[PDB]
């Protein structure tokens, strides 16, 4: 029939894929690092302990300047931190208290959140008047907003349970690209340095690399045998690391088309919720549900560290744009910073 | 159905129609900018408190 | 001892309650006297489009009760002569062609019905529901109802609330008190059933007929019955809150006085009538109609009492042969015949027959055996003496014809019948309603033993008192009305100025914003947590609370309740939540309205919060 010939052509052109990937399969990242030496132990100390939200934190965002967060919650508010004062800057009480994820404007001028409502609420941060007022609401999605990112001031990717992303004008509330492809709740995006793509991971179990401008899916990884639930970009825009319900981490190079490492451990069985590079790249620091978050080595895929200092799930990091310090959010409804 | 398996179809072609690098040559170029930024990361190569806003700069 | 109303935000909790029972519509609120009163207020003080069609409405009230045609034709004429008329006449939303041209029809004839401005009442309710009513709702007076309402509906009578004073009866059950109630200080008659003495005589389907067959009746203000109020009780007594009657009853007073004449029979029958019809039309059989069950006031006007023996018949007509042997009718004493209303026109011939004889008319030579009286009842006609008029003889033979197929008041048109009769002929039915006509014996100032009736080992189970669990009550129609015609106006204006210096108090301290707006809250309030009183907030994924000075700092998530069950704690009724780690968290609520929302919104509010959370990948519980 037709969909006979369809359907056995598109699994002939799998294997094509899969034969161009494994043709390129010369050396491993592990076997061309040998030579390095390790990074050895790395240990931290909490340096702040971020105290108000009322219930579990479930996303956080650090600012460009290194120095302001903004994190969400539970507790239907977003809080935004001076980290190195500790004190709130702004506390926002949402109109939904289903948020579940959040997001600051590089220029600092807006943050945005979102969760079940499935709407993407921009709040402008430094009104004329004075206040902090929501001045857009982002409606389209018909599922959950499971992670925003803004390019700049008036452009925002959004994810959702939809299986969409997309990309948004604020000015206009309208959707400038749909992002179609994946099969199953879109759960995390990252941007790549020049934001002309992105990735997104999936309960789909894939991530996939798209062109913001063109609209389309360039590239698909494929590997984790469970949810992707976090995401992240390698300094250098050409790879980028996932996190996912396997209990695993792993490295994609797109320029090899393929994962690169896995980092796990037999100890470790839980899921993980969210990951981010340090500055260099050499570290890949993920948050577990075990309450813990991990440092492992990048490139020789060994664990260097564990940072252990909440009571429930890890459930969100990052890592400042300056290098200085890492920031948990947790279920225990408290954010760390480390150093 | 049969506009979904097209729709299938082309996006495979497009996806496999593209220029791969050899995962030696990859793999070395992110190596390569560890260690060209090693010393500028923080969390590896740990500061002096005075140059830490989290301990005393 | 005074009414203390609720805070404005009672209304979050009393919107729902209310709203989830259908109580929330123009006609439920409208027909209630304190509804009516703040709605009027609302709509004659704060918004124009509404005022002239309440001020027209209430003059039309002011026509339906002027007693004379003339003051009628008077009136008629100045009320379409007058300006709201013409404000009505000459706006957006004026009267039909139709419902002028039908008023102008009856008026230009000078035919002037107490219902001639219906058409007129039926337009103005028209328009008063939809946009004039949902802007009442959002509006402080209904805030203000809701209010009242919260009060209304956490009445929990005991004797302290009741200043008691002397016995005004006495019966087999218990005694009759003159008393003044300490919230309105409204006077009320207070009878006391003794529970030792109705479980020893086991007359407690007695004291439950009673209450029963007083709800059925107490409502529409009869002048002519001893309506309830409202019903309570302690651990020995059930107490009535009645209509005080404190000038005894006409078997007192017969025996004092002696026989009536007929012009001083014809006031009490005709009182009597009155009363009869009015529960005639709400299906009741009085049953039990005789002179001790006639009570008094102070000016001599007399009302029916003692429902105890009463019975609907809306339904099921009874064929038991129930009550006093000289005034049963045959169809009453014959069991396995079924009888309706007619039985009670036949006890008034017999009653009637006494106030002139002294006795029954089949009480021959005071014949006490029972049987003597029944067969006298069902196999001879009366002989009624030639001292009697002929309209006196013509209503008799009427009342005490054995034939409910023949008897006055039987034929198909009730009252009406009886008040045709040619006894009746010099009387105006209104004037006798309006309580207009000389009562013949105006009671001695505080006389005593004038209400008595002709007459420690025991204990009280708990099986007992099942049987009394569903005795107390408040009839809404008569305490609204007390607290209108007593307390409400100051109470609101005393409330208006409390809660004004709240605002301005709280607009200098800072706290002006509601942390309850803008979001998704569900309800919010106060409530007791296991004791500190905090003021509570439950959106859908959490309950946080407050004390005062400050916003929220603790909170419970849905997803950490497991159940939501109602306890006892010292005779009071909370709600155990039962928290994820074997943990318990008590509330209290300082009315029953709340418990019952409180308990109603956390369970819907964590069942479906953990129904939701279960199908969102990145908030649910994994292994
Ligand atoms: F428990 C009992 C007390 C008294 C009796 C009385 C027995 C004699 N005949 C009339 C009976 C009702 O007496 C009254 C008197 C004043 C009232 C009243 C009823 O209601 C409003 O104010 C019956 C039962
Ligand atoms: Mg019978």
């Amino acid at each position: 029939s037709e969909l006979d010939q369809l359907r056995q052509e598109a699994e002939q052109l799998k294997n094509q894929i899969r034969d161009a990937r494994k043709a390129c399969a010369d050396a491993t990242l592990s076997q061309i690092t040998n030579n390095i030496d390790p990074v050895g132990r790395i240990q931290m100390r909490t340096r702040r302990t971020l105290r108000g939200h009322l219930a579990k934190i479930y996303a956080m965002h650090w600012g460009t300047d290194s120095r302001l967060l903004v994190s969400a919650s539970q507790d239907g508010k977003l809080i935004i931190w001076d980290s190195y004062t500790t004190n709130k800057v702004h506390a926002i009480p949402l109109r939904s208290s289903w948020v579940m994820t959040c997001a600051y404007a590089p220029s600092g001028n807006y943050v945005a959140c979102g969760g079940l409502d499935n709407i993407c609420s921009i709040y402008n941060l430094k009104t004329r008047e004075g206040n902090v007022r929501v001045s857009r609401e982002l409606a389209g999605h018909t599922g959950y907003l499971s992670c925003c990112r803004f390019l700049d001031d008036n452009q925002i990717v959004t994810s959702s349970g939809d299986t969409t992303c997309a990309l948004w004008d604020i000015e206009t509330g309208q959707q400038t690209t749909t992002f179609t492809g994946h099969t199953g709740d879109v759960m995390s995006l990252s941007l790549a340095p020049d934001t002309r793509l992105f990735v997104s991971g999936a309960c789909d179990a894939s991530a996939k690399l798209w062109d913001v401008r063109e609209g389309m899916c360039r590239q698909t990884f494929t590997g984790h045998e469970s949810d992707i639930n976090a995401i992240c970009f390698f300094p250098n825009g050409n790879a980028f690391a996932t996190g996912s319900d396997d209990a695993t981490c792993r490295l994609f190079d797109l320029r090899a088309d393929q994962e690169l490492m896995t980092y796990s451990h037999d100890n470790i069985i839980c899921g993980i919720t969210s990951v981010s590079f340090s500055k260099s790249g050499r570290l890949l620091l993920a948050g577990y549900d075990d309450f813990n978050c991990n440092v492992w080595d990048a490139l020789k895929a060994d664990r260097a560290g564990v940072l252990a200092g909440h009571d429930n799930r890890v459930s969100c990091l990052g890592v400042t744009d300056d290098g200085m310090a890492v920031a948990t959010g947790s279920w225990d409804s408290f954010l760390k910073i480390w150093n | 159905s049969i506009a979904q398996a097209r729709k299938l179809v082309e996006q495979l072609k497009m996806e496999a129609n593209i220029d791969r690098i050899k995962v030696s040559k990859a793999a070395a170029d992110l190596m390569a900018y560890c260690e060209a930024h090693a010393k500028e990361d923080p969390l590896l190569t740990p500061v002096p408190a005075s140059e830490n806003p989290f301990r005393e700069k | 001892k005074k009414i203390l109303l609720p805070e404005p935000s009672i209304r979050s909790v009393m919107q729902k309650y209310l709203e989830d029972r259908g109580e929330v519509t123009f006609e439920k609120i409208f027909s209630q006297k304190l509804g009516y009163l703040l709605f009027r207020d609302f709509c004659l003080n704060h918004l124009e489009e509404a005022r002239p069609l309440v001020e027209f409405y209430e003059e039309i009230k002011k026509y339906e009760k002027l007693e004379t045609e003339e003051e009628r034709v008077a009136r008629s004429r100045e009320i379409f002569d007058s300006y709201i008329m013409k404000e009505l006449l000459a706006c957006s939303h004026p009267f039909s062609k139709s419902a002028t041209e039908h008023v102008q029809g009856h008026l230009g004839k000078k035919q002037v019905p107490p219902d001639l401005f219906q058409p007129y009442i039926e337009e103005i309710c028209q328009n008063l529901r939809g946009d004039v009513f949902q802007k009442f709702i959002e509006s402080d007076k209904f805030t203000r109802f809701c209010q009242w309402k919260n009060v209304e509906l956490n009445i929990h009578l005991t004797m302290n609330d009741f200043s008691v004073h002397r016995i005004i009866g006495r019966g087999g059950f218990g005694e009759v008190y003159g008393c003044r109630k300490a919230d309105t200080g409204k006077m009320y008659a207070m009878k006391c059933l003794d529970k030792k003495r109705i479980k020893m005589k086991q007359g407690e389907t007695l004291a439950l007929n009673e209450r029963i067959m007083l709800s059925l009746v107490s409502t529409g203000d009869c002048p002519f019955i001893v309506c309830m109020s409202y019903a309570f009780h302690t651990p020995d007594k059930l107490s009535f809150i009645l209509d005080l009657m404190n000038g005894g009853d006409l078997h007192y007073h017969l025996s004092q006085h002696g026989v009536f004449s007929e012009a001083d029979m014809r006031f009490y029958a005709a009182e009597i009538i009155l009363g009869l019809e009015h529960m005639h039309n709400r299906f009741v059989v009085y049953r039990d109609l005789k002179p001790a069950n006639i009570l008094l006031d102070e000016h001599g006007h007399v009302r029916i009492s003692d429902l105890g023996l009463a019975c609907d018949f809306s339904k099921k007509k009874p064929h038991a042969s129930v009550g006093t042997h000289g005034y049963m009718a045959p169809e009453v004493l014959q069991k396995g015949v079924a009888y309706d209303s007619s039985a009670d026109w036949f006890s008034l011939g017999c009653m009637l027959f006494k106030l002139l004889r002294g006795h029954s008319p089949f009480r021959q030579h005071k014949t006490k055996d029972k049987h003597e009286i029944d067969r006298m009842t069902l196999t001879m006609a009366v002989e009624l003496p030639d001292s009697f008029s002929p309209e006196l003889r013509s209503l008799l033979e009427g009342l005490l014809q054995r034939d409910v197929n023949r008897r006055l008041g039987c034929l198909g048109r009730g009252a009406q019948e009886v008040k045709e009769s040619p006894f009746f002929r010099s009387l105006d039915w209104q004037m006798v309603f309006l309580q207009k006509y000389p009562p013949p014996l105006i009671p001695p100032r505080g006389e005593v033993n004038a209400a008595d009736a002709f007459d420690k080992g025991i204990k009280l189970l708990d099986s007992d008192q099942e049987l009394y669990r569903n005795f107390p009550l408040t009839i809404s129609e008569r305490w609204q009305q007390e607290v209108a015609e007593t307390v409400f106006d100051t109470i609101n204006a005393e409330t208006d100025r409390l809660e004004a210096r709240k605002k301005a108090k709280n607009k200098q301290l800072g706290h002006e914003e509601d942390y309850a707006l803008g979001k998704d809250c569900i309800m919010h309030g106060y409530m007791s947590k296991m004791w500190q009183r905090r003021y509570f907030y439950l959106f859908p994924n959490r309950l946080e609370w407050r004390g005062e000075g400050e916003a929220p700092q603790s909170l419970l998530t849905m997803e950490e309740i497991q159940s939501v069950e109602e306890t006892q704690i010292k005779e009071r009724k909370c709600l155990l939540l039962k928290i994820r780690g074997g943990k318990q968290f008590i509330l209290q609520c300082d009315s029953d309205p709340e418990l019952v929302q409180w308990k109603k919104e956390l369970r819907d509010a964590y069942r479906e919060a953990q129904q939701l959370v279960q199908r969102v990948p990145k908030m649910k519980n994994k292994p």
